[PDB]
């Protein structure tokens, strides 16, 4: 009778189970900030020519 | 990039039969770049660690 290496099929594991899909990592590179500021304009209360 | 006198004269028409530039010719510019990236594999997921 014919003799040969028996064929064994691996089993177990898990394929396409409980898809998560969360690989994103937040963060990027762009400009830092802007150094801008302003004062409260200029007030003027003067009349009568007090020298 | 600087064009060529052949290009500037072939842009207009006036070419004779079987000349290719019989009709006015239009040109476009294309730029390609090949860059490097890193892919991290962990917990059965694929994602860029640097984005």
């Amino acid at each position: 009778i014919v003799l040969r290496g028996p064929t064994l099929a691996p089993t177990l594991d898990r394929t396409a189970t409980h898809t998560v899909t969360r690989p994103r990592a937040l963060g990027s590179f762009h400009s830092t900030a802007g150094p801008a500021k302003h004062a409260a304009s200029i007030m003027a209360e003067c009349k009568d020519e007090s020298r | 990039v600087t064009m060529s006198p052949e290009s500037v004269v072939a842009a207009a028409g006036g070419g004779n039969n079987n000349s290719g530039y019989n009709e006015p010719q239009r040109f476009a510019l294309v730029v390609i770049a090949v860059n490097h990236n890193v892919i991290r594999i962990m917990n059965g997921s694929m994602g860029f660690p640097i984005l």
